[PDB]
């Protein structure tokens, strides 16, 4: 989101996999920040979701 | 080749700069895309100095047809890389960026390869001056009273 | 070789003699040759 | 070209400076547009030294028309890039910025390309001196007894 | 060779860059595949200046085939390393990275090796000028009255 | 031109330095305006060394008419930029400031262009020495007994 209300394009990243214990949920290229930014990070699951340590490379 | 339009060239330049691509989550606005298209047109007009500059086959869109973006540029397959690298270099200023060393080197190399063939064609030798004799070795020219080179 | 060869002439950047182009055409109305010194972006013209 | 007015030139210069563009979510200010138009007029008057400078086809506005903005610049399509790059470089100190190396180099290259054709045109040879003989090989000069070159 | 497709070239380039390989835990993303494939096509078309540049045997995909990815590149085994090292160097700025010194040196070495054989082939001596005598030592030409070389 | 007075030049110089303009929320006092006008008059008088220096057509104010500010400077259109750039450079130290590199370069370029035409006109060649014969080829001079060139 660039204004705090509306969220833009939605991209699907495999955040889990059966019987795999090292996945590295990652997105290569995020866009250029104009003024502000926020992230949604929505998940739809039937299995537990554990998430920690979100980070970016702002440069 | 997929880079078929001026919009495609601008998108390639943005992808090179890292500002916008197909994998991004935030994109630049169409007004910014139009401004970049106008900068591409200005750069090509500056290069092609009304026929005495760098010839590439670029087509300058007319204002009668409303959108300049979306018209095929008409460049050959070997000039697209140079053109969009130079475009990225030119439009990096706008976003408070600076084109990286690889981008600048590729831009220089592409411009050089763009002008190589035109330089080879233009490397012409002037004719003999108006004050050279043709020489008596040219018997055929001697028999026709062609004793001096015309010139010009 | 004698005819179709460029003669001995100086190499000039256009900015060096911009505005003094009539001093180098070959006339003898001037006691010296003037050159441009400064540029609005580079401050000073490179010396070579 | 979509750049047809002094306002378009000023907007392009401000975009390149990053002062006011869509990519930065900043709109152009009229108090910053009048100053930039005044600078553009001063720069063009300084360049075109009353006919003995860099000929560009720029159309100088008059005091009769109250708003200087809105008038076509009259520039050829191969001059706009150089002109607005130079304008951005000149008006950066107003906002106490510093035009980046890419903009400075583009302004230099564009100014040189602007003067190239006029330099080629002005590179002319003086006529023969008034004291040189015409030689005995020129049939028309021999007929008219023009033993010496006119000079001047 | 194991590297037989444009996709294999892109995977090798990304692995060398470290963006996505099994050395790390990253997997190649389709949008990172397509952009690099387009970049590779543009770079190869720039190199192969319609036959007057670097010859590699690279097969240029036509628009009729929807996926450019998956088609065989057609390069010889001795060109794959150079091609994918230079591709990694060219697509490094996409992710705002910088190719390492070893990658840059290998790219330079591979490009030189690519052009070596073509340079040897093209280093050809011009024929004899049109104004040479054939010499009286050549009895055949002397009797035939081929006293001078053809030229061109 | 929009700039038509010494105060207009001073305000342009302040705009360049970034001290005050038509959009700033703070301004400088009329005494400071008068001081800047005085510095401009001093610098113009220093340039115009009683006619033996730089000729620009500047009209010096008189004390009978009270306000020096408000008089047309009389400069041509091609001198305004140079004059106010050098004025900004000169009055920068007053406000504990320093003119930037672009302003200094433009000042140098403007002064050079200001003196270019005067230098061209002043580049004159002295007449022949009084001990130089006119030559026997100078028929009219020899007939009128002007055997030697007139001394001066």
């Amino acid at each position: 989101t660039t204004d705090g209300i509306n969220y833009g394009r939605e991209q699907m990243i495999e955040q889990n996999e059966p019987f795999v214990y090292d996945k590295r949920v990652l997105w290569k290229r995020v866009g250029r920040i104009r003024r502000l930014i926020g992230f949604k990070l929505r998940v739809i699951t039937k299995s537990p979701v554990t998430l920690s340590g979100c980070q970016i490379r702002l440069e | 080749m997929q880079i078929k339009t001026k919009g495609d060239l601008v998108r390639a330049a943005l992808r090179k700069l890292g500002v916008a691509s197909d994998a991004t989550l935030t994109d630049v606005e169409p007004q910014s895309m139009q401004d970049a298209v106008d900068d591409l047109e200005a750069m090509m007009a500056e290069w092609y100095q009304d026929g005495k500059g760098i010839i590439t086959g670029y087509v300058f869109s007319d204002d009668e047809n409303p959108p300049a973006e979306g018209d095929d540029h008409g460049l050959r397959s070997s000039a697209v890389s140079a053109v969009f690298h130079n475009l990225a270099c030119r439009i990096a200023p706008d976003y408070a960026l600076e084109a990286t060393a690889k981008i600048i080197a590729t831009a220089k190399y592409g411009k050089e390869l763009l002008y190589k063939q035109t330089a080879i064609s233009r490397a012409k030798r002037a004719p003999y001056p108006s004050r050279m004799p043709t020489g008596s070795g040219n018997s055929f020219a001697n028999l026709n009273e062609w004793h001096y080179f015309p010139g010009e | 070789i004698v005819a179709r060869t460029p003669k001995k002439k100086p190499f000039f950047w256009p900015e060096q003699i911009a505005g003094f182009e009539h001093m180098y055409d070959g006339n003898d109305d001037y006691p010296y040759y003037l050159l441009n010194r400064t540029d609005e972006n580079s401050g000073d013209l490179p010396t070579q």
